[PDB]
RNA sequence: UACCCAUAACCAUAUCUCCACAUCCACCU
């Protein structure tokens, strides 16, 4: 569940990144950044109850 | 001190040579206090949100909605003048929405752009009713006077008066009936309202909006508390308590006890709302480094910081210009 | 011009002045000789400027010159607090205020060294009297000097009059801003930071 | 804590019991001399030394 | 005023650093 929450965050991020993106040959870099999902998983495994 | 010239026990009290600090520990920062001079008044939250609303009981104001809506939202209260009529009788402390208020403030005004180069059938001082055909296609809405420009039409529920002599009331003044408007006793005011004189057609137009109090929020409350006198209210509550039965006298005494408490305890309710906000000594809210240069801070510091930012933004905004909605 | 100094310094300056006219008057000599030479220099310089000359006079120990004058000055008349003649300074005062700027060509610029904070009333009194006569002041603190930092100028107290007259509107206004900036900066720390800042470029180059 | 143990909570139930007896100065010393009065505690330490 | 008369300037007094809060797990009533 925590993974899918982080994944949805990443999905919204990539939605925005496409939204202001112009060209198309940008699949790996200009679409996905690991910060949201990684931070969510780390937070769940560290500071959860 | 900052420099340390006159510091020593022979001459600690002698004012410092390059400095002005009397010898003391850090305990001054435990006790010495700051303040913030807000450009706009504000009310202590306790007196407006406590279950018996001290503001809401000292004044005839509803605590749950009226007090907050005037005090936060754009609502207007007004003491002096309410005799203007909107299908509703005179007003003394009534609460009215800023829409209908702003309406009654400057008459009953409507504007209609007119095509340039087309002389509309309506002249400068033509009375217009609803349905009257102002042009091959234009129709007004209500009984009033329509003002013509080359290229615009101005429908005002005001009264026009031609005259051929000097002006007694210039442009800007707001007049009461019977007061001389122009031409001496030949023309006199008929209703409350403001006077605008146009010499192009040599005519006085009188709107139906008299000079009435317009206030929002804490300043308004201050005005109320400034104009409130405790002794007369105390006597009035006495009579309103002694005569009737128990139900009304219950709330009568519930507010009379507060009024008596104010009157007999000294401090007048004008400063019941606060203009300058005190600032706690720094050591009571210290920013202490934890590790790696990071500073743990009491939330009081954050609250003061936010308040300072808002106050400075208000000062700058009021200094530069006044977009009314933005100012509110 | 040198008064009341040590002869070895006289030799040092005289050899190291590269031909510029150094006149000296050691404390060894009777002070009457000191007054004689000083006033003869005064009159000669007055004649030279009277001939439209540009004359630079570098006077030694102007407050200690006043002390030397008081040495030459017996009576004090009514004893001022400190013991100086009513007409004593009028000779130094004429000598100093004679330095001036004329529209007719030539000039007389006199710069002199003042000994102050000497613990006695005479020097402080003379410091005050000639403070209101000079058009420019340059205080040099003991604390700056003890740290072996030279020039040990007390920057804040130092200054001139009528900058715009001597300095152009661009120049005068830009140091108007410059003083508005530097007036806050602490003296010694101003020394280091402005020293670094002006080691980058020439003064005008710094403005450039 | 880490450096020194810290004192003991004296709460209110202990305060209530202490004043339930006729103890008057005991509570005064334990609330001011031994706990809070900085000048008081410094003076007390110096005096007892 | 100068004999009296004129004086005001330079150094030695100490309980603190962090520990705040949140979450969680335990112990004694
Ligand atoms: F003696 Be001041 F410069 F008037």
């Amino acid at each position: 569940d925590q993974f899918r929450v982080g994944l949805a965050r990443l999905a919204r991020g990539v939605r925005e990144r496409m939204l202001m993106g112009s060209e198309d040959s940008l699949t790996p870099a200009k679409l996905v950044n690991s910060r949201p999902l990684e931070a969510a998983i780390r937070e769940f495994f560290s500071r959860s109850q | 001190c900052a420099c340390g010239k006159y510091k020593r026990q022979r001459f600690e009290g002698k004012v410092c040579e390059r400095c002005g600090v009397e010898v003391t520990k850090s305990i001054v920062r435990r006790y010495r206090m700051g303040h913030i001079e807000l450009a706009t008044p504000a009310a202590h939250i306790w007196f407006v949100k406590d279950v018996p609303s001290k503001i809401g009981t000292l004044l005839d104001l509803s605590a749950t909605e009226l007090e907050q809506v005037l005090y936060f939202s754009k609502y207007i209260v007004l003491d002096p003048k309410g005799a203007i009529l909107n299908g509703v009788p005179v007003e003394k402390r009534q609460l009215l929405t800023d829409e209908e208020y702003r309406e009654l403030r400057y008459g009953k005004q409507e504007t209609y752009p007119l095509p340039p180069g087309v002389d509309a059938l309506v002249k400068d001082g033509e009375e217009v009713v609803k349905g009257q055909e102002l042009a091959p296609g234009v129709v007004s809405r209500l009984d009033g006077v329509a003002l013509y420009r080359f290229a615009s039409i101005l429908v005002v529920k005001a009264r026009v008066y031609p005259f051929e002599d000097d002006v007694e009331v210039s442009t800007g003044d707001r007049v009461a009936p019977g007061d001389v408007l122009a031409d001496g006793g030949k023309v006199k005011s008929d209703v409350y309202g403001r006077v605008e004189v146009d010499l192009v057609r040599n005519v006085v137009r009188v709107v139906e909006s008299y000079d009435i109090d317009a206030r929002m929020g804490a300043e308004a409350i201050q005005q109320l508390l400034k104009e409130l006198d405790l002794e007369a209210l105390e006597k009035e509550l006495l009579e309103e308590m002694k005569h009737p039965s128990r139900a009304r006298r219950a709330k009568a005494r519930k507010r009379l006890e507060v009024v008596r408490a104010f009157l007999d305890s000294g401090n007048r309710p004008e400063w019941m709302i606060l203009e300058a906000v005190p600032v706690l000594p720094p050591d009571l809210r210290p920013m202490v480094q934890v590790d790696g240069g990071r500073f743990a801070t009491s939330d009081l510091n954050d609250l003061y910081r936010r308040l300072i930012n808002r106050n400075n933004r208000l000062k700058k905004l009021l200094a530069q210009g006044a977009p009314e909605i933005i100012i509110r | 011009l040198l008064i009341d100094e040590r002869p070895e310094e006289v030799t040092d300056f005289r050899e190291s002045v590269q031909g510029a006219e150094v006149i000296a008057s050691t404390f060894d000599e009777p002070p009457q000789n000191h007054i004689r030479v000083a006033e003869f220099v005064h009159e000669r310089a007055k004649r030279i400027v009277e001939e439209g000359g540009h004359v630079m006079i570098l006077l030694d120990s102007i407050t200690r010159l006043a002390r030397a004058n008081n040495l030459v000055t017996p009576p004090t008349g009514r004893t001022l607090s400190g013991g100086l003649d009513s007409a004593a300074l009028y000779f130094p005062k004429r000598f100093l205020g004679a330095a001036r700027n004329i529209r007719g060509g030539g000039s007389l610029t006199i710069l002199a060294t003042a000994l102050v904070e000497t613990g006695s009333r005479m020097d402080d009194v003379i410091f005050e009297e000639f403070k209101g006569t000079g058009n420019m002041e340059l205080h040099l603190s003991r604390r700056l000097e003890e740290r072996r930092i030279f020039p040990a100028i007390d920057i804040l107290k130092s200054g001139t009059r009528r900058e715009e007259l001597l300095l152009g509107e661009e120049v005068t206004h830009k140091m108007w801003l410059l003083r508005k900036v530097l007036a806050d900066m602490d003296p010694a720390e101003a020394m280091e930071m402005l020293l670094a800042r002006l080691a980058r470029t020439k003064n005008n180059k710094e403005f450039l | 804590g880490k450096a020194q143990f810290g004192g003991q909570r004296f709460g209110e139930m202990e305060v209530w019991a202490l004043e339930a007896y006729g103890a008057a100065h005991t509570l005064q010393e334990m609330l001011t001399l031994k706990s809070d009065d900085i000048e008081g505690r410094n003076a007390a330490y110096e005096a007892i030394i």
